[PDB]
């Protein structure tokens, strides 16, 4: 009785497909249509979200003769935000996720002591990482 | 003599001249979009496999990839004579009211359809804002076209790339029934009176509902 | 989504300033308290903003009709892969769907 | 006239609208999460030797590794003009109250879903704190959502990847 | 704003010195007074549409 | 080829904006005794801009896609510092890259 054999058809169409689908899978060259498409997505995160922190938040404004919170509460004791409509002062663009403004401090003195020469600038913002 | 009939004329000069174009534009979205088996006219004659083994969409992956890794936008620079701050207010006002996420949408589809279809567009329209208005209580945005090639047709009478020689454009808006109402509000239409134009698309794919009301715009 | 033009009160602020406050945030909590405050009012506006409410419902009924939500957006943010419309039809795709033909056809062929 | 039938109506419509879209999702989700032998209208005729020898799965897995390790978030930036400390508050409230682990879950929930299926989404609440309050006395966090393909259905009438 | 049947808004006079449209094209040129625009997809079709049914 | 034609699109984009700018927006004229914003209000309380016809002062090109003006500003000093050798103008630049 013959050996059991697999087919030149089987063998051919096995490699065939998974040269295929090793071919087709392949996002892009590398995933930068992806991470600008969840910018996108976190930009419009960030416009949600300073909407809402503009309507319940309490949002200071800063003065320049210090940060004024003005608001009041109502007879029955709930206090209601008062807003003024220069709002929008700020624009969203994307970064580094960063658990704290500290962090972030942190790492913008970090970029900018990488790139000045060891001079006085230099001194200063080694101070300023000591710092934080 | 009637104002439709003259809109009418040019509207079916301009399509007509433009319809071999078009149809293989449509044809190239359906196969790089939907599916490459585009064989809507004989396909329930009887069962037999039909497999999809893409090799051209890694390709416009990688060209996609390639073109938004390299963001391009105006720049105005002051003539030659004139003050060296001359483009400063109107760069900080293109900046101010491009910045936000429907301009990039629009260069990204028009960029998208352009690589696969071979033609893409955008559009500017101008609205009233009062809580951050960029100037006099007005903004400029930018907003989307998609599929410009049935959706955006030229005067057939111009010979450059970007059309600045064209002479009139007429721009074809398909939308729900939801979308007609909010559009007959919008524009001060009747909305019990439902409009209709020339139909774009081709019922091809066996979608369930295709339901679509057309209206269209004239510039000129 | 409710784009709409609202009542909106120009007070005087008594540190510095006059400030611009929308008449429905403050419509009967505290109304009479900005008089009280020291806060008086100049001016009177319309202007235009966008409202979100939320309904709950099922197949039969409505639960909660027009909650008033806050932000003046949707709050659901959507991340998309391939995204695009063909005929007025919007198609997403990933990464997953055209491999799905020929991983069949090795399942296959395997077994 | 009547309220549900309206927001029926307009349901229904937008629901119908993305037929294909969500049920070509759904595949995507079921062949690369549960199972490749989609065969669930005829499966209990006879029992046949069928194998998952996956080619795809390590691709995906390479993709959410790599869109993982480098993590993207809001930044907010004085605009032209504005006073250059215009953004710290707003950017101190943000950092505050996204720092928890919804909001990354959320956010990876997301990724991985745009990957596979090719969307998903999330949820911005606000709730009423006590103990650790963002500021007047409320919290803002950020909820996922799973097969937003399904679960979440947009106005049909939206030509913007971000639905604005 | 015009339909198949009648005109709805005349000739409402909006801002600007050009068509507010902006387009953008592939390969572009004019064959014989006619307009032709490809992409990177046309080209492709015949053989891929080949290698889907010698595969099939 | 791609990119010069998407950038000939973003030229044409640009002369649109521009003329729309002249003809909806308030643009102030630059004197050189400020911004001097000439307009007025009708009795029916619109205002109507008022804009000279020396309104084409500027061309358009292409260049990098930026959010803001802080930001192409920061891009400028950052270009002109790397061609700067260690002098006094890069004392200068680097100030002024503090600056912004």
């Amino acid at each position: 009785y013959e050996n059991p054999e697999v087919p030149q058809a089987n063998a051919y169409m096995l490699e065939a497909a998974t040269s295929a689908v090793k071919e087709v899978a392949t996002l892009g060259v590398e995933t930068y249509v992806f991470q600008d498409n969840l910018a996108t997505a976190m930009r419009r995160d960030g416009e949600i979200y300073q909407s809402i922190v503009n309507d319940i938040y309490d949002v200071p404004r800063n003065v320049t003769i210090l940060m004024a919170e003005v608001v009041d509460l109502a007879t029955g004791e709930k206090q209601v935000l008062n807003d003024i409509r220069g709002r929008y002062e700020c624009y969203t663009d994307v970064g580094p996720s960063f658990q704290s403004m500290k962090q972030q401090n942190r790492a913008e003195i970090l970029e900018l002591l990488g790139k000045t020469p060891q001079g006085t600038p230099e001194y200063q913002l080694l101070l300023l990482q000591y710092f934080t | 003599e009637n104002r439709l009939e003259s809109i009418l004329s040019r509207f079916d000069a301009d399509w007509t001249a433009s319809d071999e174009a078009r149809r293989e534009a449509k044809n190239d979205l359906f196969f790089s979009r939907v599916s490459q088996w585009d064989d809507w006219l004989s396909q329930y004659t009887t069962l037999q496999y039909r497999g999809q083994f893409d090799v051209v969409r890694p390709v416009v992956r990688k060209l996609v990839s390639e073109m938004r890794q390299n963001p391009i936008d105006v720049l105005y620079r002051p003539k030659d004579g004139a003050r060296p701050d001359a483009a400063d207010v109107l760069m900080g006002m293109y900046r101010t009211d491009m910045r936000h996420n429907t301009a990039k949408i629009a260069v990204n589809i028009a960029v998208r359809e352009q690589i696969e279809a071979g033609v893409g567009a955008w559009r500017l329209v101008t609205d009233y804002e009062d809580q951050s208005p960029t100037s006099n209580n007005q903004v400029i945005r930018r907003e989307p076209i998609h599929s410009a090639c049935s959706h955006v047709i030229w005067d057939s009478n111009s010979k450059l790339m970007d059309k600045s020689d064209a002479r009139h454009c007429t721009v074809i808006h398909s939308m729900s029934q939801n979308g007609w109402e909010d559009f007959a509000e919008k524009y001060d239409l009747d909305a019990d009176d439902i409009p209709s134009f020339q139909n774009p698309n081709d019922w091809v794919f066996p979608w369930l509902t295709q339901d679509t009301i057309q209206i269209a715009e004239f510039y000129e | 989504v409710v784009e709409k033009k609202e009542t909106a009160f120009i007070y005087q602020d008594p540190v510095t300033g006059e400030p611009v406050s929308y008449f429905k945030r403050d419509i009967k909590d505290v109304i009479d308290d900005l008089a009280d405050s020291g806060f008086i009012k100049i001016a009177e506006r319309q202007i235009k903003r966008r409202r979100v409410y939320k309904s709950i419902i099922t197949c039969t009924a409505v639960l909660k009709d027009k909650q008033l939500i806050a932000g003046e957006h949707i709050p659901i943010v959507p991340v998309f892969g391939e995204w695009g419309f063909v005929e007025d039809k919007e198609v997403y795709e990933g990464v997953v769907r055209l491999t799905k033909d020929g991983q069949r056809l090795r399942n296959m062929i395997m077994s």
